[PDB]
């Protein structure tokens, strides 16, 4: 547990799509963000390092009416997780840019969210919201993060 | 005289009541060299009130093993020196076993009755029967029990009246490899029969004073899925090996628990037993039974697969499983003397089933729906003039066939309209003390309806809030003691209302008598403009008025909110059309349940010829701007027959249009709500009205209707074994498919259909394939018809009954049974009635009248056995149905050709 080391974020987004009646691609809000475990808990990580970096894992699985995702996407359903800036100042792009706050958290529970980011699905055909991703962050230049 | 003997009266004498049984039976689920059979033996224990000479006791179907000199024994509790048996004498009409004794019994002297016999364990669905199932191709047998009505006397010795309640120690001697089960749970764990080492003895503990009726004992190698709640009582879901091991009966389980708390707490009595036992049987034509602790059921209303079962399987499962349980405590404690009163437990429960299934699943909306399945269900039989009382005099019910009668739609669907009637005056909470007082007072005891209403007015006088201006005995007298139900015609502009018998014949002999002259004390609930107004009571009075229900302008009038009464409501044309421009203007301000009244009730008053058929068509134009199931279904199902009677007429294409104008809304809401068809609704009422939104504007051409069914069809045929289609939009994807292919798509389905187990999806598919367009498709199918290794010999009569509905199939299907009458008579007239039902039913020209006829003559040597009455019946509706096209075909035609556009 040192300050001074580099922490790698992965946001695992498990992202579930389903066929529609017209054939078209419907992205699940099933799908599930992992985010990394500590203080044995999964629903929220507080960068605790003067380096950070927040790196994204997709996943594309398909249910059919039943809503178990038991295959793998084929055709129209596969899709790539794409986390847009939503109603924060910066983007997604940005926080691995040269980016400086006091504290960064993201947590999947909307309490205490100073901002939201919006996690979709993107289809060739269109990118879909499914879930949202909330974020806390004080202003300060304690911590950064980089490629 | 021989009339007067006691032997030749059905009813029992009232000189001996028994005190308890003991009965001890042994299932030989094996066959004999000749027969299934039973060996049993009871001993009944009784108390002599009035002495007599003989024991008269019901015996059905039993042969005697004799015990001495006769087949039975007599002893005596206490001192009581039992007399001799002089003779033995077994009447069969009246199911009688008649003991003669040589001395007379003795007033107030207990007496006990050995017996030892012998029975069949027949397929007889009556009595210790057995059913035969086959599981993986091994036919394997169970023995289960109906007792209902005259059935106990067949497995034991005993007094088969409702009103003769006993305790019973019921014993069971069964193979060990199976499992016995009773009203009660064993006394201990079963120990090995001494004689025969490869059978068990169970014996049961004692069981509540309880009616014969209420007896059940199954031997049977099913297995359970158990819960103990937290009020101690044991909860188990018995089924099939195979339908447990694929978890079929766990949604049983998951609502059984909080329907019996839930009826604890609303009747205020702790549920009797410990023990709630529920089996399903795979052969059960009751479709269920409120045995008490041993609630036999239907495959059918038990079991849901959630991957198979469409929401309507999730509603029957409910909602009976709360029937069967309100009837524990109102039915089972405290039962009724007689069958004549069979109308109370029957309607209580169908109504209160409603209440215990909305606690289960409260984002349904149950209690809203008893309006359309039962009050709706029942009016259509009881606006005819061969419809009956509610209740009947007790000394006109006596033959086991006369009591059967008592089991009718009038009995449970109008008995719970009446009660519902009553919960809605009585305030429910007053009513539910009442029933309450009802079950405390006279528990393990038998009942007259006289009792109930006592109680119920007992705690209107234990209150001040809510007083009503005539007695319960009274008010209700009205609706029980005679026949149909009123329309309620209100004037205005004067404020007049009026109550005239409600028959759907315009002409009609009502031949039948009424004390009350067919004039009814009518409780009105009222609305005018949107603002309830005071509760009304209209008396048994032909007209009379009030300013209650006297409008000036824009001012309207509603009447019976919710559909709480039992009456058909009428107003004048003006308040009609209000109401008409308010369900435009904004139709929120009137109920759900009033919309569909607005519908359901005109057509029926149009059919009676007391409204315009324009009026009914009228109700139906609001359609475009409603989303909820019952104002739909209300006009889908009084527009079925104008579709049956114009399908292949002049007016059909008009008919088409109007109804794709008014569908197309609901089609394109719930496009909406689900994401494109994707995310179905979690509401029974919304998942009905879909597949009503899908079907409806399928069949009526919407374009996009069939590109969600061809994409649905397209990839189920790819990767089949995984089906895309939602359980319950299924039907309707496999017909509209294969009516929008052709041999490719039905040869699929026919494939699928030839390989599916599940009995649910090959109704489906059945059902589906008779959609076909092509007539050389249809002809093949209808001679498959005739082998029954394509298709089953009970699918046959829905088979060709789902082709003459298809209006190709129509002339194909009459042809093909005219043809092969001689072969379908042989089979099914020993269920052939509904064919000539459902094939005829779109008769309406004279030219296809004097077909009927000259075939009745050509056919009247074979006859046409069960449907004799049927096709003296079709005559009468065919030319029933010649007059009401002659009548409407241009009325109606002009109306949907000017209202084309749908509605504003
Ligand atoms: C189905 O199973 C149920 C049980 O699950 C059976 O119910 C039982 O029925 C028997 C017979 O009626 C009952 O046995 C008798 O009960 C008498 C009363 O017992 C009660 O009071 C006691 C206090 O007084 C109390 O301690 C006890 O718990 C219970 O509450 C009891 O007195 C009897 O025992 C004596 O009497 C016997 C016979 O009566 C004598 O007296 C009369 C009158 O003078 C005389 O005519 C007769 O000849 C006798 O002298 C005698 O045989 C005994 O030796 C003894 O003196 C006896 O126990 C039993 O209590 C019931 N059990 C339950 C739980 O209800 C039911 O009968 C059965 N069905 C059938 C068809 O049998
Ligand atoms: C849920 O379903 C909606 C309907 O789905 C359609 O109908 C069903 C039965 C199937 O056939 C399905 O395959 C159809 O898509 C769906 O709404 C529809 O979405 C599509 C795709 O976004 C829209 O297609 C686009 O239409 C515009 C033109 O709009 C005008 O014309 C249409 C009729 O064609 C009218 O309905 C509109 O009101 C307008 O008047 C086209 O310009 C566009 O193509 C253009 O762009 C592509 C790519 O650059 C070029 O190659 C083309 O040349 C064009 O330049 C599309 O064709 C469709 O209009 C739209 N309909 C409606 C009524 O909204 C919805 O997207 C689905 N949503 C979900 C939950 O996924
Ligand atoms: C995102 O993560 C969620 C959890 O937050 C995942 O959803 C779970 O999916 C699993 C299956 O992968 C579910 O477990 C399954 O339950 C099925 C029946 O339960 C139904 O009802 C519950 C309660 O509402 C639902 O949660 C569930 O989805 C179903 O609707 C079973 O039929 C499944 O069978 C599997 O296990 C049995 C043995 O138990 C095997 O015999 C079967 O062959 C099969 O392996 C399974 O048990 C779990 O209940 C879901 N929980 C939810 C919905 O919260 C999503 O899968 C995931 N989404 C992604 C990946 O995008
Ligand atoms: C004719 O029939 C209609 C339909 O049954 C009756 O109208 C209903 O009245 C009942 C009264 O109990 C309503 O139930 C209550 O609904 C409240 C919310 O109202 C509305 O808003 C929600 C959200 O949009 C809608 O879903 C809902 O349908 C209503 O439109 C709830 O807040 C109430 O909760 C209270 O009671 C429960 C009891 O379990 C408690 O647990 C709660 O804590 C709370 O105390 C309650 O659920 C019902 O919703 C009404 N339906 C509609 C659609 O109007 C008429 O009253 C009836 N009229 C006559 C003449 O009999
Ligand atoms: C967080 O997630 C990363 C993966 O994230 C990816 O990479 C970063 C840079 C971003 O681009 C993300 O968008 C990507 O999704 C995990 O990194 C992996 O760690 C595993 C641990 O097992 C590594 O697996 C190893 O693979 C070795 C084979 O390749 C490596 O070694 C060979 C020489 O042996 C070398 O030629 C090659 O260049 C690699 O260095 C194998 O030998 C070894 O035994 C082991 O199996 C994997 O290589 C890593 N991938 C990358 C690209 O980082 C992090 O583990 C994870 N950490 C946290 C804290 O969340
Ligand atoms: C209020 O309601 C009670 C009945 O309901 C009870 O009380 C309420 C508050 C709740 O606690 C319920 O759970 C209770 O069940 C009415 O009581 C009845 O009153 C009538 C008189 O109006 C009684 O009838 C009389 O009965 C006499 C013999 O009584 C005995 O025998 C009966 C059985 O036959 C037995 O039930 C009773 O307990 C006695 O042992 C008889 O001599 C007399 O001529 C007459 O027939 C009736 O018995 C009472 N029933 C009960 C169960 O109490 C109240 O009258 C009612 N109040 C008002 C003002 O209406
Ligand atoms: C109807 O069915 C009920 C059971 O459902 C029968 O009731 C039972 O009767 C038996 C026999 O009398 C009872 O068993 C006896 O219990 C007593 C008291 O505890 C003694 O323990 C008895 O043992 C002595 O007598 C036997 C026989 O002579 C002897 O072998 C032994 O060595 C002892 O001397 C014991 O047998 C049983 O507890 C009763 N059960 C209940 C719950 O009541 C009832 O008899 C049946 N009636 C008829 C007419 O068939
Ligand atoms: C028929 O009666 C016999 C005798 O009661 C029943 O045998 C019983 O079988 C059950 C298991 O199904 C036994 O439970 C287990 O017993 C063993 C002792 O060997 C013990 O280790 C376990 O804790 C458990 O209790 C039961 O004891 C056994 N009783 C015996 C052998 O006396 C048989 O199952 C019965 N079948 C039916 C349908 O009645
Ligand atoms: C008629 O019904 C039977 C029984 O459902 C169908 O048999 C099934 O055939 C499918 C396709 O071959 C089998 O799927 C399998 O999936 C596993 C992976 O999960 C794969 O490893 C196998 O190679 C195979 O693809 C399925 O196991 C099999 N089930 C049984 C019990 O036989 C048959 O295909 C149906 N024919 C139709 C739909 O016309
Ligand atoms: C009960 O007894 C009757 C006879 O009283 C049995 O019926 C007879 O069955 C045998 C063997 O099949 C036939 O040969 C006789 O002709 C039958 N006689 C009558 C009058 O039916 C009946 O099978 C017995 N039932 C049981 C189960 O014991
Ligand atoms: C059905 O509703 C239509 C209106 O939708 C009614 O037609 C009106 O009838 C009145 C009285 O004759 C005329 O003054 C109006 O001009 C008519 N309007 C239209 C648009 O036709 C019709 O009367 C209703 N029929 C019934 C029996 O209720
Ligand atoms: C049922 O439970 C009660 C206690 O609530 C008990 O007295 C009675 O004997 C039990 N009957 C059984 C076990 O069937
Ligand atoms: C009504 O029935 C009676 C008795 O059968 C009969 O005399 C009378 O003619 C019938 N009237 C009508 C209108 O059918």
């Amino acid at each position: 547990t040192s300050f001074f080391a580099h922490t790698t974020v992965n946001i695992t987004i498990d992202l579930g799509m389903k066929r529609s009646g017209y054939g078209q691609p419907i992205a699940s809000p099933l799908s599930n963000i992992t985010l990394p475990m500590q203080d044995n808990n999964t629903d929220v990580y507080c960068i605790r390092s003067n380096q950070f970096s927040i790196y994204v894992h997709s996943t594309c699985k398909s249910s059919l009416w039943d809503n178990v995702f038991n295959q793998d996407c084929t055709d129209v359903l596969e899709a790539t997780a794409v986390i847009k800036t939503g109603t924060c100042p910066f983007s997604f792009d940005k926080l691995n840019n040269h980016l400086t706050f006091n504290k960064f958290c993201l947590s999947l529970s909307p309490v205490g969210a100073n901002c939201k980011f919006d996690v979709a699905a993107r289809t060739r055909t269109n990118e879909q919201v499914v879930r949202s991703l909330y974020v806390i962050y004080e202003e300060g230049d304690n911590i950064v993060g980089v490629p | 005289t021989a009339q007067s003997k006691p032997w030749n009266h059905y009813r029992l004498p009232k000189t001996l009541i028994p005190s308890s049984y003991n009965v001890t039976l042994r299932p030989y689920l094996t066959p004999n060299s000749n027969l299934y059979t039973f060996k049993g033996s009871s001993t009944v224990r009784f108390t002599c009130k009035e002495s007599t000479s003989m024991i008269i006791i019901h015996s059905k179907k039993l042969n005697y093993t004799n015990i001495q000199g006769q087949r039975v024994a007599l002893r005596g509790v206490g001192g009581s020196q039992a007399p001799a048996i002089d003779r033995t004498e077994l009447v069969e009409v009246t199911e009688y076993l008649v003991v003669h004794l040589r001395e007379p019994l003795q007033v107030n002297s207990q007496y006990e009755m050995d017996s030892k016999f012998e029975g069949e364990l027949a397929d007889d669905l009556a009595g210790f029967y057995r059913s035969e199932y086959t599981e993986n191709g091994v036919k394997k047998v169970l023995a289960t029990t109906q007792m209902q009505a005259a059935d106990a006397r067949k497995s034991f010795p005993c007094f088969d009246e409702p009103a003769m309640k006993a305790t019973f120690n019921i014993t069971l001697i069964h193979p060990s490899n199976l499992v016995a089960l009773s009203n009660m749970l064993p006394r201990g764990p079963s120990v090995p029969f001494t004689e025969e080492p490869n059978w068990n003895v169970t014996e049961f503990e004692t069981t509540p004073i309880m009616s014969t009726y209420l007896l059940a004992y199954i031997v049977s190698e099913f297995k359970n899925v158990q819960e103990n709640t937290p009020s101690n009582v044991l909860i188990r879901i018995w089924a099939r090996p195979s339908a447990m091991d694929q978890g079929h009966g766990n949604y049983a389980l998951r609502v059984t628990g909080p329907i019996l708390d839930f009826f604890s707490r609303h009747y205020d009595t702790p549920y009797p037993l410990n023990k709630s036992d529920q089996i399903a049987l795979p052969d059960f034509n009751a479709g269920a039974m409120e045995n008490w602790g041993l609630v036999t059921y239907r495959e059918s209303a038990l079991l849901y697969d959630p991957q198979s079962s469409s929401i309507g399987n999730k509603e029957r499962v409910v909602t009976v499983i709360a029937h069967e349980l309100a009837h524990q405590w109102f039915g089972n404690l405290v039962t009724l003397e007689w069958w004549n009163d069979l109308w109370l437990n029957e309607g209580f429960a169908s109504y209160v089933e409603y209440l215990g299934a909305d606690y289960a699943e409260p984002t349904w909306n149950l209690k809203d729906l008893i309006v359309l399945n039962e009050v709706y269900r029942v009016m259509a039989v009881d606006a005819l003039a061969s419809s009956h009382p509610l209740s009947s005099p007790a000394s006109e019910v006596n033959t086991p066939a006369q009591i059967s009668e008592v089991f009718d739609s009038i009995s449970y669907s109008k008995g719970a309209s009446v009660l519902r009637m009553l919960s809605s005056f009585l305030t429910e909470d007053l009513f539910k003390k009442g029933v309450a007082s009802y079950l405390h007072t006279f528990a393990y005891q038998n009942t007259i309806y006289l009792d109930l209403w006592n109680h119920l007015q007992w705690a209107l006088g234990n209150q001040t809030a809510i007083n009503l201006p005539y007695t319960v005995n009274a008010i209700m007298d009205r609706w029980i003691l005679q026949m149909g139900f009123p329309v309620v015609t209100v004037d205005t502009t004067t404020g007049t209302l009026s109550q005239k018998h409600f028959l759907l014949d315009p002409q009609s002999n009502v031949t039948r008598p009424s004390k009350f002259n067919y004039l009814w004390i009518i409780p009105i609930s009222s609305v005018k403009s949107g603002t309830q107004q005071a509760h009304y009571w209209m008396p048994d009075n032909a007209k009379v008025q009030n300013d209650l229900f006297k409008t000036t302008g824009d001012e309207w009038v509603l009447l019976n909110l919710n559909v709480t009464g039992y009456y058909l409501v009428n107003y004048d044309q003006n308040n009609w059309k209000k109401i008409h421009t308010q369900l435009q203007t904004d139709l929120s301000v009137i109920p759900v349940i009033n919309r569909a009244q607005v519908i359901h009730d005109t057509f029926d008053l149009a059919s009676a010829q007391i409204v315009p058929v324009t009026l009914a068509l009228n109700s139906t134009l609001f359609l475009n701007q409603e989303t909820e199931y019952m104002p739909w279904e209300a006009a889908l199902s009084s527009l079925s027959y104008f579709k049956l009677m114009f399908d292949r007429s002049e007016v059909y294409g008009p008919m088409k249009n109007y109804l794709r104008k008014q569908v197309t809304p609901l089609f394109n809401h719930f496009e909406k709500i689900t994401q494109n068809w994707t995310d179905h609704p979690q509401t029974l009422t919304e998942q009905y009205n879909e597949i009503n939104a899908v079907s409806t504007a399928c069949t009526y051409g919407v374009p996009k209707c069939k590109d969600l069914v061809s994409t649905l069809f397209a990839e189920w045929r790819k990767n089949p074994q995984n089906n895309p289609i939602y359980p319950n939009l299924r039907s309707t994807v496999y017909c509209n498919a294969i009516a929008q292919g052709g041999e490719e798509e039905w040869n699929f389905v026919w494939e699928q259909f030839r390989n599916t187990s599940l009995v649910n999806e090959a109704d489906k598919l059945r059902s589906a394939l008779a959609c076909s367009t092509q007539v050389w498709i249809l002809n093949r199918y209808l001679s498959y018809t005739l082998n029954p290794e394509f298709i089953r010999k009970q699918d046959v009569i829905s088979t060709l009954s789902s082709i003459a509905s298809n209006v190709i199939g129509q002339s194909l299907a009459w042809d093909f049974i005219q043809s092969n009458w001689k072969k379908l008579f042989e089979d099914y007239g020993t269920s052939f009635s509904n064919l000539i039902q459902a094939v005829t039913r779109r008769f309406s020209t004279e030219f296809e009248l004097q077909q009927l006829e000259q075939f009745k003559a050509n056919n009247m040597d074979t006859g046409f056995g069960s449907g004799t009455r049927a096709l003296e019946q079709a005559l009468e509706k065919t030319k029933a149905n010649i007059k009401w096209v002659k009548e409407n075909k241009e009325a109606v035609l002009q109306w949907f050709r000017e209202n084309s556009q749908g509605g504003s």
